[PDB]
């Protein structure tokens, strides 16, 4: 259902079954490169539930970029594109060997998607850097962009990232704010008191 | 201003509207230029060549394996995994590897760790297409490619902006040699398939596109004997006579 929807929550503990398929899964984890997720965690997250036939874009840093590729294999996904985000000031200038002028996010791909824009956008952003770890808002754009109309999940937003099409995940969310029917449906049936534990 | 949707409406690049695509890293220039090799170059086909032939072990190499999608004889990622890389890299050293765009991304990696290093960097070549506004896994327009860094044992970005070359042109930019002897890791670097174009002052180029040959084991040996073998190429010459 259209217009944003979020939940408060712990990741490692939502049983994310009652929350549907989606066509793009978009993560942002706190690698252990706080509240970050050790590789275990991170590797029995339940991200195959999520789709059937879609897109999955992993933010990716330092070591990361080998464990984000290890944890897309395992949840069954080939990488098939690698966004990067080259990070400037207002006036269009970039900002442990070298100085970083780019954040990394993998792209996969899992089943066979149909009736994706692909092609539309390139693989490089460029725009101003904002808040600390805030991703750019083009990201949306280019996944509306190639794919319109859909539902689509992200994991570990904040409150800035909620949009329209998205479920937004993360604990440092506002509570619980739910429109879709199917998904109000399967919450309350999953979390009759609305708790989250375990 | 959103330069994704305006590289929908135009196609004009994002990475087109990056401006300016110390004062003291030019005479470090001149101190590596000063402790450079005389340039050193060997034609031989790479797949047939016993790699082991090339001593000694090198401090950095610089792999340039030319893959099928730079095309609108290649290599693929078997052909390139099959290198016996570790056999001729120093127990430190450093590698640089081209990968592409496209599954380089993840078999460099694999070739990486193969070979014993552990990846630090990832260089990214932005093209733009200032002068100019397809692979079916493909997502989104690929306009970039990947240099891996791998290190094993124990001043400038990760990003070079040059304009895309001429389709069938396969160089990749000069400046990645910028950057790795910006470094100072060392005075033994090999390029493995590079070309006549791409002999440098400072290398041994290694290739099957080579006209000509120089390439003497026992002389290039004698760049690096005492009381020179451990020097960053960063450092003044050590006096003799
Ligand atoms: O701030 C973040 N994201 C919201 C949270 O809310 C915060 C707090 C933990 N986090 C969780 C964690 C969790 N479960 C495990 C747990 C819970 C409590 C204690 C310990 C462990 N469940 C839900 N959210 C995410 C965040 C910060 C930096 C980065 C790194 N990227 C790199 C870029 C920069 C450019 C774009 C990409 C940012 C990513 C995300």
């Amino acid at each position: 259902l259209f217009p944003p929807q979020w939940i408060c929550c712990d990741i490692r503990y939502l049983d994310v079954s009652i929350l549907g398929k989606f066509a793009v899964v978009m993560a942002d984890p706190p690698w252990d490169i706080y509240g970050t997720l050790t590789d275990d965690e991170m590797r029995r997250l339940n991200i195959p539930v999520l789709q059937d036939d879609g897109f999955l874009f992993l933010w990716v840093t330092g070591r990361a970029m080998e464990l984000g590729r290890e944890c897309l294999n395992l949840w069954g996904y080939e990488r098939v594109d690698e966004i990067i985000w080259v990070k400037t000031n207002q006036l269009q200038r970039i900002i442990h060997w070298l100085n970083h002028g780019k954040e990394h996010c993998l792209v996969g791909v899992k089943g066979n998607p149909q009736g994706f824009n692909q092609g539309l956008d390139c693989d490089v952003i460029v725009a101003e850097v904002r808040s600390t770890s805030h991703k750019p808002d083009e990201i949306y754009g280019m996944i509306e962009r190639l794919s319109p109309g859909t539902r689509k999940i992200e994991l570990f937003g904040r409150p800035h990232n909620v949009q329209p099409n998205w479920i937004t995940l993360g604990n440092q969310l506002d509570g619980i704010h739910l429109l879709d029917p199917d998904v109000v449906a399967r919450f309350k049936q999953r979390y009759p008191d609305g708790i989250i534990s375990k | 201003n959103d330069y994704c949707q305006h590289f929908v409406d135009t196609g004009h690049r994002p990475q087109n509207f990056i401006r300016d695509v110390r004062e003291l890293i030019r005479l470090k220039d001149e101190l590596i230029a000063k402790s450079n090799t005389p340039p050193m170059y060997l034609q031989a086909d790479i797949e047939a060549f016993d790699i082991r032939e090339l001593t000694p072990k090198f401090d950095v190499i610089l792999l340039e394996p030319p893959l099928e999608e730079y095309y609108r004889k290649c290599w693929t990622w078997d052909d390139i995994m099959k290198l016996e890389i570790d056999e001729i890299a120093a127990p430190r050293s450093f590698i640089f590897l081209w990968c592409g765009s496209g599954e380089g991304l993840d078999l460099g990696r694999v070739c990486l760790r193969k070979w014993g290093y552990r990846r630090c960097e990832d260089i990214c070549w932005i093209k733009t297409n200032k002068n100019n506004p397809l692979d079916p896994k493909a997502v989104f327009q690929r306009t970039k490619e990947h240099c891996l860094m791998g290190i094993k044992g124990t001043v400038d970005i990760d990003l070079i902006i040059t304009e895309e070359p001429e389709i069938g042109n396969i160089e990749k930019p000069v400046e990645i040699f910028h950057i790795i002897e910006h470094f100072c890791l060392g005075r033994r670097r090999l390029h493995l398939f590079g070309r006549d174009s791409t002999i440098r002052p400072g290398w041994l180029t290694v290739g099957p596109t080579l006209t000509n040959s120089n390439y003497n084991a026992e002389t290039y040996a004698s760049y690096f004997s005492a009381p020179n073998s451990y020097l960053t190429g960063c450092t003044e010459e050590i006096e003799r006579l």
